[PDB]
């Protein structure tokens, strides 16, 4: 949360209109992460209730 | 990672070019004191060849090569901070993080984006550390020592 | 058939088997990938949500395959590939009379008369889709003051003249806009667009007129159509599309394959190049290239006929945007031509795979009510009846 | 392998220089058709 709070501080300062920020846990050393991350980055933009 | 976003772009069928800024290390071979940056990032010239070889990668990914010069952080470079003034006495420029960030955005401008679409762009963001005659065997080690 | 029955992975089974289907799809998919930066194969195979194209951004909460710029392209390619396979097996008869409903008409001409390239077909059709989106005024929410509604005149004693009457009255009375958009089936299917209040007032009338209605019978409102197209409101944007057609539809084409075989929408009666026919067009659709040709028919010299057919064909397709599609007359016309040319056995085949049951079911119910004469007729669908099409059994 | 023979030489204490001929690929960058040799052996300059 100390890293999480920082990006919130950084966003609430430098954010303009139309601006959307996304923070995620990520490990570039893991091939699984890379595949799973972009599989997340590339799918839908949809929220099913 | 480049291949991954290339698949998504091809599968979901976009002609949009992803601009990948390649964080190249400044001026390989003229510094012996870095020990990490200088050697590792010289194969980025070979990576630009892979894009110049592979034909179908053009529409998905554009390679923007940036050589990131001397840039002062507190944590890693806390030893290097004192001699920043010393290296700058050779008529060379060392950069703050905000300065280098600005140099990286300028590559993200519309003008230089289209330039990357036509052909790989190699940018030297270094402060002239290339023609530097400063001996790293001393002025680096001594700085670190 | 027209749009709206399209499904995910439609005719994708045929692509994996037939060679003719692959050539149609791949030549089409390659062009779209290079020029517009997207693939129709992917859209059909798995239905996405949002897509960004060359100059345009398309977003749908459900699917892009159900978006018209895509849907029309998918539908056109699905049918064009299926006919090509039917042609490879030679099952296509030399004297076949062909027609289409809305967007299906472009595929009709493509398959039978080869009036354009596979890539050429998907150009017009794609642009025609993109043209259909920007035509009508919207709100901040993308709302429309208009809509479409499907009428069934049956279940009560009411006629086509009775429907036309009641609609014409409430159109003049309220001062609102109410138009019969589609004449589909004789006593069965009719489509109506105009002001939503007009659609509501018309719904209300038959509920009052029909003595047995507790459930608002005979009236189905159309979801998703916000444009009162095929009415008097759309005639503006033709000239730009009329030029677009002439660009993608050149002058080297087969006159005979179209003539007598092809039934336009704007013109319910079969294509033939004659002073009589060209006049019927002008009457329904006043036009500059047409009115001159009618003025001097003394241009009789033999260089003209193909050049005449080439413009008449384009005039019908360009103003098909405006004029109501007449499916009733299209069906009835087939009866008129047969009866004068002999009534012997006919086979009615619908192509485009999963779109095939629709206009066949439209024909089936039509074969019942006016056609009660006890005729031997075969209704066949590409989706359902394929064993009968290829005769394998 | 170079490190291994360097240890032996240092442990058993020889000043003798082992001459390692590095099988470099010819002229990197001016051929696109090899596909293997040209790219891999350019880091031998980095190894020097």
């Amino acid at each position: 949360d100390d890293r999480l709070a920082f990006y919130k501080q950084l966003y609430r300062d430098h954010a303009r209109f139309d601006a959307t920020l996304w923070v995620v846990p990520a490990n570039m050393a893991s091939y699984s992460d890379i595949d799973k991350l972009v599989e997340w980055v590339g799918t839908e933009q949809t929220e099913s209730l | 990672l480049i291949s991954g976003l290339s698949k998504i772009g091809a599968e979901r069928d976009i002609a949009s070019r992803l601009h990948v800024v390649l964080p190249g290390s400044p001026n390989r071979g003229m510094f012996g004191g870095d020990g990490a940056y200088g050697e590792a990032k010289s194969a980025l010239d070979a990576l630009e060849n892979r894009w110049s070889a592979e034909k179908s990668w053009a529409e998905r990914v554009s390679l923007a090569h940036a050589l990131i010069g001397w840039t002062k952080g507190t944590g890693l470079m806390g030893q290097n901070d004192a001699i920043v003034s010393a290296v700058e006495e050779a008529g060379v420029t060392t950069y703050t993080t905000d300065e280098m960030a600005a140099m990286l955005l300028d590559l993200c401008t519309v003008e230089t984006k289209v330039a990357a679409a036509g052909a790989p762009v190699k940018v030297d963001l270094t402060g002239g550390l290339g023609d530097i005659k400063i001996d790293m065997a001393e002025l680096a080690a001594k700085a670190r020592e | 058939p027209g749009q709206g029955i399209q499904h995910k992975g439609m005719g994708m089974e045929v692509r994996a088997r037939s060679k003719a289907a692959r050539k149609v799809w791949d030549s089409a998919d390659k062009f779209t990938r290079e020029t517009l930066g997207f693939s129709v194969l992917h859209v059909v195979r798995d239905n996405p949500t949002s897509l960004i194209a060359s100059g345009v951004h398309y977003h749908h909460p459900d699917g892009v395959l159900f978006l018209t710029q895509f849907t029309q392209v998918a539908m056109a390619t699905v049918a064009a590939a299926q006919v090509a396979e039917m042609r490879e097996q030679g099952a296509f008869v030399e004297g076949a009379i062909a027609c289409g409903h809305s967007v299906g008409e472009y595929t009709a001409l493509a398959c039978v008369s080869g009036v354009y390239e596979l890539e050429a077909l998907l150009e017009v059709v794609f642009h025609r889709g993109s043209k259909m989106h920007d035509i009508v005024p919207r709100d901040e929410l993308g709302r429309s003051n208009y809509r479409l509604a499907a009428i069934r005149p049956s279940q009560i004693d009411l006629d086509d003249a009775d429907v036309k009457d009641f609609v014409a009255e409430i159109s003049e009375r309220t001062g609102e806009f109410l138009e019969i958009v589609n004449f589909n089936l004789r006593g069965s299917q009719y489509a109506i667009a105009g002001t939503v209040a007009g659609l509501e007032a018309l719904e209300e009338e038959i509920e009052r007129r029909r003595q047995i209605t507790g459930g608002k019978r005979s009236f189905i409102l159309v979801p998703g159509i916000d444009v009162p197209f095929h009415s008097s409101v759309l005639r503006v944007g033709v000239a730009d599309f009329r030029r677009s057609l002439e660009r993608v539809m050149p002058r080297d084409k087969d006159p005979e394959l179209i003539i007598g075989r092809y039934i336009p929408n704007l013109v319910p009666r079969p294509f033939t190049l004659d002073r009589d026919f060209i006049q019927e067009i002008r009457d329904l659709v006043p036009a500059e290239p047409l009115d001159e040709v009618l003025a001097d028919y003394d241009t009789w010299r033999n260089e003209k006929p193909k050049e005449l057919c080439r413009k008449v064909v384009i005039e019908l397709l360009a103003w098909q945007f405006a004029s109501p599609v007449r499916w009733i007359e299209t069906q009835d016309l087939l009866f008129i031509e047969e009866a004068a040319g002999g009534l012997g056995v006919e086979r009615f085949v619908e192509i485009g795979v999963k779109s095939a049951p629709t206009v066949a079911g439209l024909a089936t119910n039509t074969l019942k009510l006016p056609e009660y004469s006890h005729s031997t007729v075969e209704v066949l669908n590409s989706e359902r009846d394929a064993a009968v099409l290829f005769a394998t059994d």
